[PDB]
């Protein structure tokens, strides 16, 4: 944590989650529980949406976030975005619920298994997992393994799109997609030269090639981080503390949330119109909005509207939380703000 | 005997029960005996009204109120508010009388035979008023029992016979509710409805689905709240914002009961759904509108409406004060903007035309069950408000210490700076 | 020491072991007792003319599926078989009550033959007990298989009872010609039941024969205990209940539409449930709906109880919970 | 000395000229609103369609009336029990025409009265005395709530409420007598006994004390209790009559042996009620 100066700080229950920042086993338990919550949301919401699905109503008119996402990636969608068979959605949600139960069981296991600290546990092999908030070598290996998992996921997406096929609004029906590979076109999407704009990708072939590239990059980076200790300059720049790593991750997540929010409202290929609804338009009054570009009269809002706005707010407040945690981890205590209207300088490290 | 005199307690005979404040066992006996009294009255009155029941006359003409409560729940009734057999009423009355016998036995046993102060016998049953945790837990247990009761009523309405729904087609009919309402928006719209004529606070419920869903919701909440009370302590601010003594708890209960009594009066006087007009007779609004419609029927047979302040079609005369009244026999002759004249020209089915006159005669010589219940419980509610004030003031003063008079030599008013 | 409301926790003591055994015997008697009693009342209230999925008959349809008074389908011709089965179960109940009372107060207070006597931390003892129970379970499965071979159960596609290939290794993969929850072949049911009986008997032989191994003693961190064993059993029960509820909701070959009513639709509000998809009268539900929903929610609360007992089995005490909420006021 | 604490010590302080207290926090705005609107609507206010028949009835000073005949007319018959806030009105002139000021006044006034009772209790507490002045004050409170709130509720509209005026009160009394025969209701007889006996006991007590001053505690207890109990009873009587549970009726009681009917005083009283009623009830 931070504990400006004085150690052994006392936290109220409102900020009570900072108590286990030093208990590696409990840290593991909390995060396994959180991942359980995420996958439980996926499965349970899939079923909750299936319960009230109307084939007559267009998919985006009714309030869904999961049926469009499943129908996009194959999974029982006919020609012209028609939900022919509604059983694969049930299967997907059920697998998600089973996974959630597994994760939650692991969470309780670790919360009650042994000592709070993973150094003391006499497993003699769980001690291989005890980490520190100062050592960058172990955290580099951890980063490498997690990048390996992400790259393996991108690879799985590439394979599933190659074999099972995937929906293509330009084609108009589920279709296998050849994995492209053109580093030149990847970099041209990087520059956003006039032909290629990253948020206006038109061919699923380009998307598939980019995903292949991402998988390769993530796997290579994972290997590299597992093998190689961080360089000294990365110790010079970054502080070594838990809240600092939370700040870095929060900044990254806020950026990714904003990117995904903009992606939803604009791209029509990777977010097909028949499932999510017509494209939005970005407005800026006091705060950014996404206008539905459609008469909300007797149609509510398209699912794309909800996804885009929710993730704009998620990204913005992840940025604000990143600022808060980076300010703390660098050394700034906000209590000094109370000295604003006095003659004492409102400033410290 | 000792402690049963004025000298040893300080209370005159006319305040004798006050002596029971700190005698746990006898106080419990008194409560149990009083509960026995209540259920004995219920059973005895049920048996009386059954013994004097007459199948041809309506309940409200016949003059029965405990029977109408059972009739609403559908015990031995049929479509159109017709009894089939008065046996289940006898069953209920007999069960209540037996329960009263058992409760009276328990009350006598704790009053005289059993321990006088449970604190001596045990500690779960030994309680002192100023133990905040113990009182919290007891309140929680009884809350759980209430929640079970509410869920029981919902379960009866959904699986066991149901309730007499007077919005079933062709007059009322006993129904089993299958689609309870559970949308929270509906619940908030009910709570935050204006208590004034601008709707009705909770008295304005008109379908039985909402009733059953509401009882489901409240039973769940009561069970949860009871568990919460058992499992937690009173917060610091809670400990500092109340008075902790027996009389204070009594005063709180009195206030709650006064509020409930007023609301019950409102229900029995303005509601025709959970108090079917087939049994309790027509409400005042229903009676006035039935009179207006019957006169209109006669005048249309031999060869009067108007515009609402909002411009709809309503009846004319005094009855305009009931322009928004909704009824089962009148609802089919509705329209987007008030009851259409064309509809009244040829849409009056025979049973509605019979109900109109049958209600016109029995306008609340003849006193409706609604009149009895409303008057009795308004008077009871007012007196319970008075009792709430009396006991709350006494509790506050006694906790402060100046209950038995002002102190001659340390009088507080004598120390304040004169305002002039 | 335990209070009266938690009185059965007293049986946890190895000081009074045999009495503990008595309780279990009694339970089974009660169970089989109900199997009689319920049926009798059902046989009283069962009209033959009406469809069998309207009135509160749960066991009668189960017997109807197992032949027992069905001809060309939708045929009830003898209610005496149901009464016979109920009477058999209820009479067995008296024997089981007798054994329960023999161990409760006549038999030894503690088993400490001694071959039956065991301890909560004797993995060989539990291994052989487990083997024997598995052998009996597989024996019952094979008995059902024999019943299929000889008597034969009702089939809807054939419209009548009939008697009777291991592609089970593909059903387990849920390949699109599979998802066993949609079985529609009597031969599939019979073959799978043969397989499960064989595997159960093999496992029972193995467990009697071989003691628990260290590799699997690693993972069983705390189950060698009363609370742990109870928790694992409860979790298994909940799993089975979920599977049975889904089978009842979806499958029609085993549960014919004649006696159970049409299939159920899985719906979800705040919590899951199963809707009729049948135009039954308002306030009435098919027997299939009752079975699926009650089974499922019993299994759900079995899962909750499994969590409770498992947590108590590991290092956790629930009575500490208010105290925690006391400190962080 | 937190700002909130300073505020609380200000309000719940026994050094103001008039005690405010938490109940007085509600009492003061509501009472001021009621008084202001009453004064304004009693001096000048348009005629009000009391009968809900597009025909108005005037009650203000600037429209011709004097103190004896002026009044604040009850809200219109068409409104019923509907609250009629200004912002819920079509037009200000219309809102006056339907009798909104009456609703405003009576609602603020009733809330202020109940808060005044609370304030009485609160100051009795703050001074250290037994807190039962409020119990005694609860009787006239019940009476006002009867005439202004409960009776219209039973009758379905505020048009049946009591007018706020000297002659309006008498008109209310006569219509009430016509429709419910209150005189022959025992609770009103208890109320009459209460007021007359209260005056009797007041005169006796005052004469005795002022003559000799040149259990005795139970004397003052009885003084306090008697009229209060009787006023509770008569307020309850009015409330019951608000639910059509009318008083005694002895019309057509004695009959001649052959079959004729011999009049008694009750028949004369009924005929007087008949006159009052037929003059009421504009149409039928
Ligand atoms: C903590 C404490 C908090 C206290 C907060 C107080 C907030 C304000 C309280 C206002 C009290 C009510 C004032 C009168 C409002 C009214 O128009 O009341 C009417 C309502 C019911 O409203 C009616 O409800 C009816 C419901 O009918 C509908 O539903 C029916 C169902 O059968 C039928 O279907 C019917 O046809 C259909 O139209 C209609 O909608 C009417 O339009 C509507 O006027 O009564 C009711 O709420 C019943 C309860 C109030 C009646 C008595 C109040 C007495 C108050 C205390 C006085 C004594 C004090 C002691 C000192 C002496
Ligand atoms: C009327 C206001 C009122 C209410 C509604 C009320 N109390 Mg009291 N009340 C108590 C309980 C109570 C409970 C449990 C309770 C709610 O159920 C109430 N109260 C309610 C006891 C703790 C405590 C002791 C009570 C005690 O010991 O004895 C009670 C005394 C008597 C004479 C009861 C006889 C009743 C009267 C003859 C009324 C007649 C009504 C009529 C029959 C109805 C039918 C019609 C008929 C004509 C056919 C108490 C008191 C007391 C008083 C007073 C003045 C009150 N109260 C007043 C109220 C004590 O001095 C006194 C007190 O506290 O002194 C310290
Ligand atoms: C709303 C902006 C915001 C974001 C998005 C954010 N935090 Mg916080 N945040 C934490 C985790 C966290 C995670 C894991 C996470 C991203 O996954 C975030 N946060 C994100 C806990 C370590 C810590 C306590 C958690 C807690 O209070 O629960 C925390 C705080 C805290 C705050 C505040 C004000 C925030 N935050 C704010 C944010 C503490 O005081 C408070 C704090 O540090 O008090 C000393
Ligand atoms: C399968 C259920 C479960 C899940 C969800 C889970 N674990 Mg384990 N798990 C670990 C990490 C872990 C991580 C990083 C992680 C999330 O990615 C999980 N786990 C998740 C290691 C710290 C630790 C070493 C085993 C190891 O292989 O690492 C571990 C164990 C262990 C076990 C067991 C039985 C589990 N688990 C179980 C789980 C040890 O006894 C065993 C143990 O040592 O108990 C003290
Ligand atoms: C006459 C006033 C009065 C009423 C109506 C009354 N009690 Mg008493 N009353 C009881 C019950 C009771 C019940 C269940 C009940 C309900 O109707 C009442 N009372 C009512 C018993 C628990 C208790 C024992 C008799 C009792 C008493 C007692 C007295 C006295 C003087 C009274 N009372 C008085 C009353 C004890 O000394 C005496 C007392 O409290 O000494 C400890
Ligand atoms: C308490 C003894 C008992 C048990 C444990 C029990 N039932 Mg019943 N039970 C049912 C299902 C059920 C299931 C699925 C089930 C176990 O999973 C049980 N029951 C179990 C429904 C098919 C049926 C109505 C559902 C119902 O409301 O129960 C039923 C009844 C009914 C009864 C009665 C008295 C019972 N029961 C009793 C039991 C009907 O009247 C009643 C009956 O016979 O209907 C005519
Ligand atoms: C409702 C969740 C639940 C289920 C599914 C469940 N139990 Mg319990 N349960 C027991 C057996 C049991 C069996 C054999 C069994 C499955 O057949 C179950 N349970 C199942 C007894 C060993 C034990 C005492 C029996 C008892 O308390 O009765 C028990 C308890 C207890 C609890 C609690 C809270 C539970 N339970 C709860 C459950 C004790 O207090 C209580 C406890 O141990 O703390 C005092
Ligand atoms: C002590 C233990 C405490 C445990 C928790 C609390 C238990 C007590 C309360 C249980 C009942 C709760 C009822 C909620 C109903 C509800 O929300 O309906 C409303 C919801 C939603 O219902 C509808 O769902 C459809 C979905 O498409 C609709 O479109 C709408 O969304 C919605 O109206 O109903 C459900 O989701 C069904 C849930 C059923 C759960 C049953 C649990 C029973 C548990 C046992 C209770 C005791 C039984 C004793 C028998 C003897
Ligand atoms: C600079 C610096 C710092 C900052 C360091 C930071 C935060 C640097 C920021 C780095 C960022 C923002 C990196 C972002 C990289 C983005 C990448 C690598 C994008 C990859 C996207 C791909 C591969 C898209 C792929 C496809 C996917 C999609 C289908 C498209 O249709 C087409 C297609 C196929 C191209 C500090 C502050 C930490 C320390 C300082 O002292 C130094
Ligand atoms: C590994 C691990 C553990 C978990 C261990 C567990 C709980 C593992 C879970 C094991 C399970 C759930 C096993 C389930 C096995 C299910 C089987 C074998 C099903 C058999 C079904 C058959 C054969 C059905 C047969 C038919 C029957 C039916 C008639 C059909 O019409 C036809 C047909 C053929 C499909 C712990 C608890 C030890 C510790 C954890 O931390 C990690
Ligand atoms: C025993 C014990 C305790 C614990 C006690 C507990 C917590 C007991 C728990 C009890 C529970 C929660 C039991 C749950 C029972 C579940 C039931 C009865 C299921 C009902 C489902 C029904 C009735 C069907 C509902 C439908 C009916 C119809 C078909 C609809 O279309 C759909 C559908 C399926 C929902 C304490 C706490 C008291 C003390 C401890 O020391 C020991
Ligand atoms: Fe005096």
């Amino acid at each position: 944590m931070q504990t400006y100066g004085n150690q052994n700080v006392e936290y109220g229950w409102w900020s009570g989650n900072s108590r286990f920042t030093d208990f590696s086993a409990q840290f593991l338990a909390a995060h396994i529980g959180q991942i359980a919550s995420m996958t439980f949301f996926a499965g349970s919401i899939t079923l909750f949406e299936l319960s009230r699905y109307n084939p007559d109503i267009p998919l985006y008119a009714q309030g869904f976030v999961c049926l469009p996402q499943l129908s996009r990636v194959g999974f029982g969608v006919g020609a012209g975005g028609a939900v022919v068979d509604t059983y694969p959605f049930f299967a997907v949600g059920m697998i998600h619920l089973f996974a959630a139960a597994v994760f939650g069981s692991g969470a309780i296991f670790h919360i009650l298994t042994g000592p709070k600290v993973l150094a003391d546990s006499d497993s003699a092999a769980s001690q291989r997992f005890h980490f520190e908030w100062d050592d960058f070598e172990t955290q580099g290996r951890i980063l490498g393994h997690h990048l390996l998992f992400l790259g393996s996921g991108a690879l799985l997406f590439v394979v599933w799109a190659a074999t099972h096929g995937i929906y293509d609004p330009n084609v108009g029906e589920v279709r296998a997609v050849s994995p492209g590979f053109d580093i030149v076109r990847i970099f041209k999407y990087g520059w956003a030269t006039p032909g290629f704009n990253p948020f206006f990708v038109d061919n699923l072939e380009d998307v598939m090639g980019g995903h292949l590239f991402i998988a390769l990059i993530d796997i290579a980076g994972g290997i590299y981080h597992i093998l190689v200790k961080p360089w000294p300059y990365t110790e010079r720049i970054f502080t070594k503390s838990g809240e600092a790593l939370l700040g870095y991750a929060l900044g990254g997540l806020g950026l990714m949330g904003l990117v995904a929010a903009y992606f939803c409202s604009v791209n029509d290929v990777v977010f097909p119109v028949e499932f999510f609804g017509p494209v939005l338009q970005p407005n800026l009054g006091f705060l950014p909005n996404f206008a539905d570009t459609l008469d909300v009269s007797a149609s509510g809002h398209t699912s794309r509207f909800w996804i885009a706005n929710f993730h704009y707010f998620w990204g913005f407040y992840c940025i604000q939380g990143h600022l808060f945690h980076a300010l703390r981890a660098s050394g700034f205590d906000f209590r000094v703000l109370t000295k604003f209207f006095t003659t004492e300088t409102v400033e410290l490290g | 005997a000792a402690g049963y005199d004025r000298a040893t307690t300080g209370y005159g005979w006319w305040a004798g029960n006050a002596r029971l404040t700190d005698l746990s066992g006898q106080l419990t006996g008194a409560h149990i005996a009083h509960a026995g009294m209540i259920t004995f009255w219920a059973g005895a009155m049920t048996l009386f009204e059954v013994s004097h029941f007459i199948p041809e006359k309506p309940m409200y003409e016949q003059g029965s109120i405990l029977l109408a409560h059972l009739a609403a729940e559908g015990f031995g009734v049929g479509p159109g508010g017709e009894v089939i057999s008065t046996y289940p009423y006898f069953v209920i009355g007999a069960i209540h009388l037996i329960a009263s016998a058992v409760l009276g036995f328990g009350g006598l046993y704790h009053t005289f035979r059993g321990p006088a102060k449970f604190e001596d016998y045990s500690d779960w049953w030994g309680y002192d008023w100023e133990d905040k945790e113990k009182m919290m837990q007891i309140l929680g247990i009884h809350l759980i029992f209430l929640g079970i009761g509410a869920l029981a009523f919902a379960a009866k309405a959904m699986f066991f016979g149901g309730l007499y729904d007077p919005w079933a087609p062709g007059g009322g009919n006993v129904r089993l509710i299958t689609n309870p309402t559970w949308n929270l928006g509906t619940f908030l719209g009910y709570i935050t409805r204006s208590p004034w004529g601008e709707g009705g606070w909770i008295v304005s419920v008109n379908n039985l689905e909402d009733v059953v869903g509401g009882h489901l919701l409240v039973g769940v909440h009561y069970i949860f709240g009871g568990v919460f009370h058992i499992l937690v302590k009173p917060w610091g601010w809670v400990r500092r914002a109340y008075v902790w003594s027996g009389e204070a708890y009594l005063s709180y209960s009195l206030g709650a009961l006064y509020m409930c009594g007023m609301i019950a009066v409102g229900y029995v006087w303005f509601n025709n759904t959970v108090y079917p007009s087939e049994f309790y007779g027509p409400t005042a609004a229903e009676a006035s509108q039935a009179q207006a419609m019957t006169f209109l029927i006669r005048d249309q047979r031999l060869g009067y409406l108007m515009r609402s302040p909002s411009g709809e079609i309503i009846f004319g005369g005094e009855t305009m004060r009931f322009w928004d009244f909704r009824g089962p026999w009148l609802e089919p002759l509705r329209g987007p903007n008030g009851l259409d004249l064309n509809k009244l020209r040829n849409d009056i089915q025979p049973w509605q035309a019979r109900r109109a006159a049958e209600y016109m005669t029995h306008a609340p010589n003849y006193v409706s069950p609604r009149s009895w219940l409303s008057t009795s419980h308004f008077c009871l509610a007012f007196f319970f408000f008075v009792g709430h004030i009396w006991h709350s003031g006494r509790a506050r003063a006694a906790a402060a210490g100046f209950e038995k008079g002002i102190e001659r030599k340390t009088e507080y008013a004598l120390s304040l700076p004169d305002i002039d | 020491e335990y209070p009266w409301y938690s009185g059965n926790s007293r049986l946890e003591d190895p000081a009074v072991q045999g009495k503990w055994l008595a309780a279990h015997i009694a339970q089974i008697a009660l169970i089989v007792f109900w199997v009689g009693l319920n049926t009798f009342s059902e046989n009283q209230a069962f009209d033959t003319s009406l469809p069998m999925f309207d009135q509160g008959l749960v066991l009668i349809p189960h017997l109807a599926a197992l032949g027992f008074g069905v001809g060309s389908g939708g045929v009830v011709t003898n209610t005496f078989v149901f009464t016979q089965i109920g009477a058999i179960h209820m009479v067995s109940s008296f024997v089981l009550f007798g054994g329960a009372y023999f161990h409760a107060k006549i038999g030894p207070s503690v088993l400490a033959t001694d071959q039956f006597a065991f301890s909560w931390d004797d993995p060989k003892k539990l291994g052989y007990i487990l083997g024997h129970h598995l052998v009996l379970i597989g024996t019952g499965a094979l008995l059902f298989v024999l019943w299929i071979k000889f008597h034969g159960i009702y089939d809807p596609t054939i419209g009548e009872v009939r008697t009777v290939g291991d592609v089970v290794l593909k059903y387990g993969w849920f390949t699109p010609g599979y998802n066993c929850f949609f079985v529609d072949n009597l031969e599939d049911l019979a073959s799978g039941h043969l397989f499960i009986g064989l595997v159960d008997i093999a496992g029972g032989i193995f467990h009697i024969n071989v003691a628990p191994l260290p590799w699997s003693k690693v993972v069983n961190k705390y189950t060698y205990s009363p609370d742990g064993l109870l928790g694992t059993a409860i979790g298994g029960l909940a799993l089975m209940g979920f599977i049975s509820a889904y089978f009842c909701a979806v499958n029609t070959l085993v549960y014919p539409v004649e006696f159970f009513g049409p299939a159920l639709e899985v719906k979800f509000g705040i919590a899951p449930y199963f809707k009729d998809t049948a135009d039954l009268a308002d306030g009435f539900y098919t027997s299939r709906a009752w079975l699926a929903n009650i089974t499922y929610y019993l299994a759900f609360y079995m899962l909750q109880g499994h969590l409770y007992h498992t947590l108590k089995a590991m290092g956790f005490k629930f009575e500490d919970i208010p105290a925690v909420i006391a400190r962080d006021t | 000395a937190s700002a909130w604490e300073r505020f609380c010590s200000f309000i719940t302080s026994t050094n103001n000229r008039l005690y405010i207290g938490w109940f007085g926090v509600l009492m003061i705005p509501t009472l001021l609103t009621a008084v202001t609107c009453f004064v304004i609507a009693f001096i000048g206010a348009p005629p009000v369609d009391i009968d809900g028949i597009r025909e108005p009835v005037a009650g203000s000073l600037l429209y011709g009336n004097n103190i004896i005949t002026g009044a604040v007319v009850p809200s219109s018959n068409a409104i019923g029990l509907h609250l009629y806030p200004i912002w819920e009105a079509a037009s200000l002139d219309e809102w006056l025409y339907n009798g909104g000021p009456y609703q405003l006044i009576i609602f603020h006034y009733m809330i202020g009265c109940i808060c005044y009772l609370g304030r009485q209790w609160e100051y009795s507490y703050r001074l250290g005395m037994r807190p039962w002045i409020c119990v005694a004050y609860s009787a006239p409170l019940a009476a006002t709530y009867s005439v202004f709130l409960i009776y219209p509720l039973g009758q379905g509209s505020f048009s049946d409420g009591m007018p706020l005026g000297i002659s309006g009160t008498f008109n209310f009394m006569f219509v009430f007598q016509a429709e419910h025969n209150i005189l022959m209701h025992p609770f009103h007889m208890f109320g009459v006994a209460g007021v007359l006996g209260g005056s009797l006991f007041a005169a006796m007590h005052g004469s005795l004390v002022s003559s000799t001053l040149v259990n005795s505690r139970s004397l003052h207890f009885f003084l306090g209790a008697w009229p209060v109990v009787c006023i509770w009873l008569t307020a309850m009587g009015i409330s019951t009559m608000a639910f059509n549970l009318n008083g005694f009726n002895f019309n057509h009681s004695i009959v001649d042996s052959q079959g004729n009917v011999v009049n008694t005083w009750a028949d004369v009283l009924n005929r007087a009620n008949l006159g009052f009623e037929v003059m009421h009830e504009r149409n039928a």
